[PDB]
C-alpha cells in the first residue's frame, strides 16, 4: 500500500505512488493493472499528470501548464475518459 | 428577455474552465496578478450590478479590469469604456475571452489564463485538439468523446 | 526543493520525488524498497554519466525547476548482472500513430 503497477498494452510497467494513481477514478475503483489497450507513450502521459494533478491540488503555487503534444492528445483523451481522470 | 437557458450554458462553459475565480474582489485579483506575466488575465464576478464579470489581467503598469456585460443574450465588452458600435457581441463568455485572446495572438491584451485549480486530464487534452483543429466531425473518436469535445470548443 | 523523476530500466519506470538535497544513495534506498534489490547491485545514471552514491541529485544537475512533476527527469539504473552489472538499456516508449491531417 504504497506503490502500484500500471501495465501499458505494450508491456511498459508503470510503478507510481497509490496515492497518486487513486487520482484516476476508474484506477481507485480496483497492485497490479494491465491496460490492454492504452500504449507507453499514453500511459506514460497519465502517470505524469497524476503526479500534477496531486501537486497542484489545493495549493497555493501557481499552477504550471500540463505539456500534450498533439500526437498523443487523442489517445490520452481517450485514456483520460476511461481513467475517470 | 435576459434569456436564462443561454445565460446557464455560458456559465457552464464559465465553470469549466479553471480560471474563474467566482466572488474575488478587485483588490485580491490585483495581489494574483501583480507579478505574473504581461496578458496573464483571470475572470471573477464584477462588484458592479449592471456587469456579470469582469476581467482582470497584468498589464506592464500592473493589473487592470474591464467589466462584461449581459444584455438581451449576448456578453459583451464593457460599452462605457470602450466605443459600442465596435465591439463584437457573443452567446458565450468563454468565446468572448477566446476571440480576444486569438486576436492577441496574430487595448485589451490577453495571454495566458491564472488558474484555480489543476483541470482533469479530459479537459486539457479537449484544450490541446481546439487548439489544433475545430474539425471534431472528423476526429477518429467515438461520439460520446466528439459531444465532450463540443461542450467547450475554446483554445484557453 | 522537490524533484520528480522517473527512474528507468528495461521496460520498468517508477515515478517518484526527492529533494535537491537528497543522495543518489537515498534514491538506491527508495528503489531498493520498491524492485527489491539493494544499493549496492544498482547504478543510477544522468544521461550516460554514473552518479556517486554520496553526491546530491541537485549536485548531479537535478534541479526543481528541470524535474517538474508534469516533466519529470530521467535517472537512468542499471542492476547487477552475477558479477559486475548490466549495461544501462532503457527501453523507448511507443512511437504515436500519424496525426490526422486536418490537425497537422
Ligand atoms: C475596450 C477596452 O479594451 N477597454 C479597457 C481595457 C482595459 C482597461 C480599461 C479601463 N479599466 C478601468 O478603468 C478599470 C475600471 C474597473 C475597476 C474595477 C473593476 O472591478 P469590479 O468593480 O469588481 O468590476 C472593474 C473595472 N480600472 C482599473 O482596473 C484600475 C484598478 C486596477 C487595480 C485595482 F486593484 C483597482 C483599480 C478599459
Amino acid at each position: 500500500m504504497m506503490y502500484v503497477k500500471l501495465i501499458s498494452s505494450d508491456g511498459h510497467e508503470f510503478i507510481v505512488k497509490r496515492e497518486h494513481a487513486l487520482t484516476s477514478g476508474t484506477i481507485k475503483a480496483m497492485n497490479e493493472v494491465n491496460f490492454r489497450e492504452i500504449p507507453s507513450h499514453v500511459l506514460s502521459k497519465v502517470c505524469m499528470y497524476f503526479t500534477y494533478k496531486v501537486r497542484y491540488t489545493n495549493s497555493s503555487t501557481e499552477i504550471p501548464e500540463f505539456p500534450i503534444a498533439p500526437e498523443i492528445a487523442l489517445e490520452l483523451l481517450m485514456a483520460a475518459n476511461f481513467l475517470d481522470c | 428577455s435576459m434569456q436564462a437557458a443561454r445565460l446557464a450554458k455560458a456559465l457552464r462553459e464559465l465553470g469549466q474552465t479553471g480560471w474563474y475565480w467566482g466572488s474575488m474582489t478587485v483588490n485580491e485579483a490585483k495581489e494574483k496578478l501583480k507579478e505574473a506575466p504581461e496578458g496573464t488575465f483571470l475572470i471573477r464576478d464584477s462588484s458592479h450590478s449592471d456587469y456579470l464579470l469582469t476581467i482582470s489581467v497584468k498589464t506592464s503598469a500592473g493589473p487592470t479590469n474591464l467589466r462584461i456585460e449581459y444584455q438581451d443574450g449576448k456578453f459583451r465588452l464593457d460599452s462605457i469604456i470602450c466605443v459600442k458600435s465596435k465591439l463584437k457581441q457573443f452567446d458565450s463568455v468563454v468565446h468572448l475571452i477566446d476571440y480576444y485572446v486569438q486576436m492577441c495572438k496574430d487595448h485589451l491584451y490577453l495571454t495566458k489564463p491564472l488558474y484555480t485549480s489543476a483541470p482533469s486530464l479530459q479537459h486539457l487534452c479537449r484544450l490541446t485538439i481546439n487548439k489544433c483543429t475545430g474539425a471534431i466531425w472528423g476526429l477518429p473518436l467515438p461520439t460520446r468523446l466528439k459531444d465532450y469535445l463540443e461542450e467547450y470548443k475554446f483554445q484557453v | 526543493m522537490d524533484v520528480f523523476l522517473m527512474i528507468r530500466r528495461h521496460k520498468t519506470t517508477i515515478f517518484t520525488d526527492a529533494k535537491e538535497s537528497s543522495t543518489v544513495f537515498e534514491l538506491k534506498r527508495i528503489v531498493e524498497g520498491i524492485l527489491k534489490r539493494p544499493p549496492d547491485e544498482q547504478r543510477l545514471y544522468k544521461d550516460d554519466q554514473l552518479l556517486d552514491d554520496g553526491k546530491t541529485l541537485g549536485e548531479c544537475g537535478f534541479t526543481s525547476q528541470t524535474a517538474r512533476p508534469q516533466a519529470p527527469a530521467t535517472v537512468g539504473l542499471a542492476f547487477r548482472a552475477d558479477d559486475t552489472f548490466e549495461a544501462l538499456c532503457i527501453e523507448p516508449f511507443s512511437s504515436p500513430p500519424e496525426l490526422p491531417d486536418v490537425m497537422k
